[PDB]
Formats: C-alpha cells, structure tokens, sequence
C-alpha cells in the first residue's frame, strides 16, 4: 500500500581506495621564493525577508 | 513561506540556519518563555536570549520577536532563524 | 503620535543629512507601499545607497527587540501609527 | 605551556613559531583593550623582529590586524601566519613580502 | 553612483596615482567580493610595476607595513578602504 | 494542522537533525583514534581502514536508524601538496543531508564525509 | 533531473542535484552599483577539505616568473655588492650585510594606517501599541429623540 | 530487469566524465594539463557535474552521491576507504582511481534505492 520499513536494513560492505607509488625526484621543485594567497576574513552574506 | 512544526515550535521549514544552532536556539526561548512572559516584561527575555547566542555561538546576533512585524535583513550563510510559537514570531540573524 | 523616540545619530559634522533622511524616507515609504516587509526593503536600500552598506531596519506595529549596532547610527521613531527601527552594524 | 583561544584560517608557518606569536598577540591585546589596531600591530612587529632565531630572511616582518578585511599578498615560503583570537574576535595577519 | 576615491596616505608619482584610481574603479565594478577586488589590483600591478606587490581591501582594519619608497598608496572609496604597497 | 498531518503521509521524513550532531560525533571519534599525529607510515593504511568501520556504527548509534548511511574517510600526508576534496550528492532537498569534518595536524590531514539518505 | 512516483497515489516528489545545506542565495554589496546585489543562482557544490599548497613542476609558466624574481633580487645584490666592493679598498662586506645595507630609510619608508571604526553598542527597544478599551452603548428611538429634543 | 544497479555501467559513466574533462584517450598522452591551483577549483565543479549528468542519462530511480578527490603530483601516501550501511541485494557502491599525467584523481559513487 503506502510506504513502510519492516524490511531489515543492516548489511555493510567496504571497498579500499588508493593510488600507485611512483619516483622520488618527480621532476618538480618544492615551493616558490614568493607565494600568492588571497585571505578573506568576511563571511558570505545572504538576505531573507520575513513578515 | 511554507512553515513546519519541529520541537514544539512553528519554524520556516527550509531551515536557513544550521539545524544544531536552530535546535539549541528554539529550546532556550521555550525554556526562557516558561520563566518570563512576553505580555509582561517582554524587553528582558530578548536581552536574555541575545546574550545567550553570543556565549554558545559567534557574536553580534540581532534578536526581533513580535506579534506583528515585517523585516528584510542581510545575514551570514546559515545564520538566520525565524519561528512562530503559539502566536508570537521570533526572528534572529548573526552578523 | 510619536510621544517617545530614541535618537542616537551623529548630528555633529554635517551628518544631520543621515538623521533627517530617516524621518523623510519613512513618511514617503509608509504611505505608498503599505506593507511592513516592503517598508524595511525601501528604507534599507536608500540608507545603503547614500551612507554605505550593512544597515538592518525592522518595521512593525507591535514588536520587542534587543540588538547590537554601531555607535551614532541607530534611530527609533514612530511614523504615524507604525514603529520604524533602523541601525548600522559592520 | 598554555596557548590562549584562537581560530586558524591559514597557517603556512612552523608550529614552534606560530605558538610563540599567538601568546604575544593575546598578551598584547590584553594590555590595551578597546585600543587601536595599528597600536597593537606596531608592538607585535617589534616583538617578532626583536626575538632572535625567528627570522626566515627575504622580506621584512609586516603585521595587519582588523575585524573586517579581505586581501591578496605575495609572501616568503612558510612565513605567513593568519589567526583570529576567540575572546577579542579580531583577525591578525603576519608575514614577510620580498 | 560611485564618485572618484580620496587618497588619505600616499607616496606615488603624478602619473602613477591616476593609474591606481583608474585600476580601482575597474576592479570595484568587475568583482563584488572583497578578496576578488584585491586579487585583480595586484595581478594588474604585476604587469606595470614588476613581480613584487601586495593589496588589502578592508571595511575596518589597521596596520604598519614596510613598502619601497614611491611605491605605496592608500585610497578610501565611499565607505571602503584599499591599502596597496610594494615588497 | 491537517496540512501537517498530510505532510507526514507524502513523506514520513523522520528528519533527525543530521548535520552538526553527526559532525560532533565524528569529530570526537577522529581525535581519539588519530592518536599520534606524527604517525603516517605504510602499515597505518590498514589501521586507517579499521577507523572507518568503527566510524559507521557510531553513526547508527547517534539517532539515525531510518536513514541509509554511506561514509567515505580519506587519510593523507601533507608536504604543502595542494589538493581539494569536493562532493555533490543527488538526493531529495530538505529530506536528506550530509555531514563533513576535517582534522589537520602538523604533518597529517584526515577528512571524514558521511552521506545519509532516507528510505521507506 | 528525474522524478519518483510514490506508491498508492501519494504526492509526487523528485531528487535534484542541488545540495540543500548550501545557502539559498548569496548577496555581496557592490560599491560601483552602490546597492546590495543578490544572486539567486549558487555554486551549490560542497567541499569537505580544500588545500592550496606551494608546489611547482620543472618548466612551468609559474616557475619562469619565480626565476625572474630571483634573478632581479640577485642582480640588485650583485650590483650593490660590486659597487660597495669597487668604491671601498679591498671591501670585506658579507652578502647578507650588503642586503641589510641595501634596505635604507630613504629606500623603504614604513607607514602605519588604520580605518576609523565605530564602537559596537547593544540597545533594547520595546514597542507596545495604544491600550484598547471596551465600550458598551445602547441606542433606542426615545434616547435619540430625548437628546434631539 | 529494467531497474537494478550494475558495476560496469557506473564505471563507464565515470570514464566518460574523466574523458569529457581532459581524455581523448587512444593510448598516447596527446594532451598534458599539469595541476594549477586556479584550474583545480574549476575542474572539481566540472568533473562532478559531468559525472552526475552521465549517471542521470542512463539513471533509474537511484539517488547518487559522488565525491571528487584530486591530488597534486602524488609523492604523498594517501589511502581512501568507503563503507555503506545499505542492504546488499538492494545497492552497491564503487570507487575508481585514475592516473592522468601530473594530476592524480579518485572518484567515488554511492548508490541508494528509492
């Protein structure tokens, strides 16, 4: 008829994400003499009217 | 516009505020109103609630409850709570 | 008939333009729009245009309110029967 | 070793250095409360400059303290410390720009 | 309407100060957000005045910052305060 | 309140305050099991799994039953390595929710995303 | 963008991509526009953990820029070293001292600037409408006429 | 069986999305797009929309949660793990890890009955 939960709902299965290991050099240079970061302190505002 | 009844109170169903800050908020007003009445000494219970919000949540809450009013206000993301109880409608928003 | 107001506006340093436009707008806003929410949308929009943003105003026939504001930006006046409240914060 | 209440937005700095800045920053705001942000900024830059083994070179220590400010700065690698003290509720930006 | 800014504290050349208020009106209309405004100023000022540069856009703040000589300018637009400098 | 009694018919919902309640529950567990912040070898990956199994049961304990729980944990080393873990779930608006918490140490970061979907 | 039919002619509902937790709208005051500006459409996409980290690869576009910055700073240090070594006889100034020697009082002034912030203040305002009194009046033909007479 | 969940179909949907963003495929690195801090923020929003749209097309009456994890040029021991409190003979979930030149990206998909 309408929507009822008598059916057992318990069972649990996991899976295991990962990535494949590579070379140490990686052909990349750590960090930049300077670095560019744009830091806000203000919290994004939104207006709602209620009567 | 569509209201809803949760924790013995009539709130705007799409809960603008986060559902933890809202639950603790409504419950404090109901436990404030069980002590002080709106009809007699109605200024006091607002100032009690305003200070309470600043203690448990971020500061500079504005508190506005009346039997009849209409407001359009700018608030922070998920920091707007508007609920009716019996006949009296309680608005408040963080800045 | 607006027996008891609360005026906490700057007044000094030709900022009476920002107090007088509270009494002036209110009168024009109330008679035309005739809807509590829409008043709070009109008065706010004006005061943001002229004196920069983060103004909150709340208009009701009967309401209680305790709030935090920016010193010398808060005015509470009765326009006729209606009771308009506007103030800056942030 | 106690550390006063604070909210990290972004910390691109060693923990040893950051902890030492926050302690000073809390004590320095507590000294002159309801005091101007530049007065607190000045004395904070003096401290971090004055303290030895705190220098990472390149630019020069320069601190910005406000309640409401967005920004975008070019700084030296692992030298920028942003934090906001919970009791004061005032953000503090401290870094070196080359 | 948005009237032209007013430079409070400044150390810029008669040619430069014009280019700053220029970039300032362009930036304010293009981007709404306070961080996005700053982000434009800098990246434009990285083409004209060499790699190193910095920009802040605060409604209410304070500081002291070390800047290269003739490469500092603080202009306050109507109810918003923009501080930029070099190195 | 006939419209309210009606509202229960279309969807029973049982909207148990999913966001911060779970966010508080996961936060409390993460701190205890992270133990040594310094430890991020290759033999702790197997131990980082064990964490995830424990997590999902405590989600059942924290006033969820009728909801359908799916949790994804990510445990990673940071070396100023710039990565962004975003998500977006196709669900019934205001009828389901998500819970997220991230714990950043000096040398290690652990983020726990928990998805709950109502079922009848 | 599909709809679920619910069994036994229940009110139809559906399932939308949009995350509900994300705010409905987002409003960010423009100074050019000079009035608050609302954006009904939102990015409606939740991020658990964001991390922007200094880390560049060999032969980027962003590396070349970093090299130029080093080469300019180096050139200024080299010139400043060489000029101090050329002017002075057998100069023993270290490269670290020469940099500190390059930053002057008339080559790096250090200004302080704050904005004028109004002190926050918390006030109460209770508005109670005029008292409303019950009145009871009866009117009969005689009482009208009695006054009229 | 018109409705029902299938392992292959989901994997195919994610492949198409990862291809749609930056994969001509064909067994040769015809493109190379190294991971910027600017482009990462855009890619996530692009990938996730494309994955959902992909799942939507063939979609039955399954709700779909998709999380996008990006990683800056590996070199950092990351381990992702997924568990679903859901009846077996009802739904299954899958994750698929991709190795696309400089950028490394893991995509997860939860399936929930309706």
């Amino acid at each position: 008829k309408e929507f009822n939960n008598p059916i057992n709902f318990q069972d649990t299965e996991t899976r295991y994400g990962g990535i494949q290991n590579q070379v140490v050099n990686i052909n990349q240079y750590v960090q930049r003499n300077p670095n560019f970061i744009d830091l806000d302190n203000i919290a994004e505002l939104s207006e709602h009217s209620v009567n | 516009q569509q209201y809803k009844t949760f924790m013995g109170a009539r709130v705007l169903w799409p809960p603008e505020a986060a559902d933890d800050i809202l639950e603790g908020a409504i419950r404090e007003t109901q436990d404030a109103l069980k002590k002080f009445e709106i009809a007699r000494e109605g200024q006091k219970i607002a100032e009690h609630l305003k200070k309470y919000m600043d203690d448990h949540f971020d500061p500079y809450w504005h508190v506005f409850f009346g039997k009849n009013f209409g407001c359009q206000a700018v608030h922070n993301k998920n920091r707007f709570i508007y609920f009716y109880i019996e006949k009296t409608a309680f608005l408040m928003y963080q800045t | 008939h607006a027996n008891e107001q609360i005026i906490d506006m700057p007044e000094n340093s030709e900022m009476k333009s920002m107090k007088n436009d509270a009494f002036s707008q209110a009168k024009f806003a109330v008679e035309n729009y005739k809807f509590e929410n829409k008043i709070s949308s009109h008065i706010k929009k004006f005061f943001d245009e002229k004196y920069g943003p983060n103004w909150h105003c709340v208009v009701g026939k009967h309401f209680n309110a305790y709030v935090s504001y920016d010193s010398k930006n808060f005015i509470f006046f009765y326009e006729g029967q209606l009771a308009i409240l506007l103030y800056r914060k942030g | 070793e106690p550390l006063p209440p604070h909210i990290i937005r972004f910390n691109d700095m060693a923990q040893h250095l950051l902890k030492k800045v926050i302690r000073q920053a809390d004590v320095l705001i507590k000294e002159n409360p309801q005091g101007l942000e530049k007065d607190i900024a000045l004395n904070l830059v003096k401290f971090v400059k004055s303290q030895p083994e705190f220098k990472i070179g390149d630019g020069e220590w320069q601190c910005i303290i406000g309640k409401n400010f967005g920004c975008s700065l070019t700084f030296d690698a692992n030298v920028l410390a942003f934090f906001d003290l919970l009791p004061s509720r005032k953000s503090i930006l401290l870094f070196k720009s080359g | 309407m948005n009237h032209e800014p007013e430079v409070k504290a400044t150390d810029m050349e008669e040619d430069m100060i014009k280019r700053v208020k220029e970039i300032a009106i362009n930036a304010v209309k293009e981007y709404k957000q306070e961080k996005q405004i700053a982000h434009y100023i800098k990246y434009e000022f990285d083409k004209i005045d060499g790699y190193g540069w910095n920009c802040i856009v605060g409604r209410n703040f304070g500081s002291h910052i070390i800047h290269q000589t003739k490469k500092y300018i603080f202009f306050k637009i109507n109810e918003l305060c923009l501080l930029l400098w070099k190195a | 309140r006939k419209r309210e009694a009606s509202l229960i018919t279309l969807n029973y919902i049982k909207n148990r305050f999913y966001p911060s309640k779970i966010q508080k529950i996961i936060k409390e567990l993460f701190e205890d099991r992270l133990k040594g912040v310094e430890y991020d070898p290759n033999n702790a990956n197997q131990l980082s799994e064990r964490l995830v199994l424990e997590l999902r049961e405590k989600i059942k304990r924290g006033k969820v039953p009728r909801y359908k729980i799916g949790v994804q944990v990510v445990f990673g080393e940071i070396k100023g390595q710039g990565l962004r873990i975003a998500s977006k779930c196709l669900w019934d608006v205001q009828n389901d929710n998500y819970a997220s918490y991230t714990y950043t140490s000096e040398k290690v970061y652990c983020t726990g995303i928990v998805f709950g979907c109502y079922f009848e | 963008l599909t709809a679920q039919e619910l069994n036994e002619d229940m009110p139809s509902k559906m399932l939308e991509p949009k995350n509900p937790q994300a705010p409905k709208n987002i409003t960010v005051y423009d100074y050019y526009t000079r009035k608050f500006k609302t954006d009904e459409l939102v990015d409606q996409m939740i991020v658990h953990f964001s991390m922007d980290g200094d880390y560049i690869w060999k032969e980027s576009n962003e590396y070349k820029t970093q090299e130029e910055i080093r080469d300019t700073k180096k050139a200024l240090i080299k010139e400043a070293m060489r000029k101090q070594e050329s002017e002075e006889p057998g100069a023993n100034h270290d490269e670290e001292a020469i940099k500190q020697t390059l930053r002057n009082k008339f080559n790096y002034n250090t200004r302080e600037c704050q904005t004028i912030n109004p002190s926050i203040r918390e006030r109460g305002v209770s508005t109670e409408p005029p008292p409303s009194d019950t009145i009871c009046g009866n009117i009969t033909q005689w009482e009208i006429f009695d006054a009229y007479y | 069986t018109d409705k029902e969940y299938i392992s292959e179909e989901v994997q195919k949907a994610i492949d198409d999305s990862v291809k749609q963003v930056f994969g001509i495929k064909d067994d040769s690195s015809q493109v190379t797009i190294t991971y910027n801090k600017d482009k990462v923020n855009l890619w996530t929003q692009q990938i996730i929309d494309y994955t959902i749209r992909g799942l939507n097309k063939l979609g039955k009456h399954f709700k779909y949660c998709v999380t996008a994890i990006l990683q800056q040029t590996n070199h950092a021991g990351i381990s992702v793990q997924i568990t679903a409190y859901q009846d077996t003979n009802t739904d299954g979930s899958l994750i698929q890890c991709y190795e696309i030149n400089d950028i490394y990206a893991i995509v997860s998909v939860f399936a929930m009955a309706v």
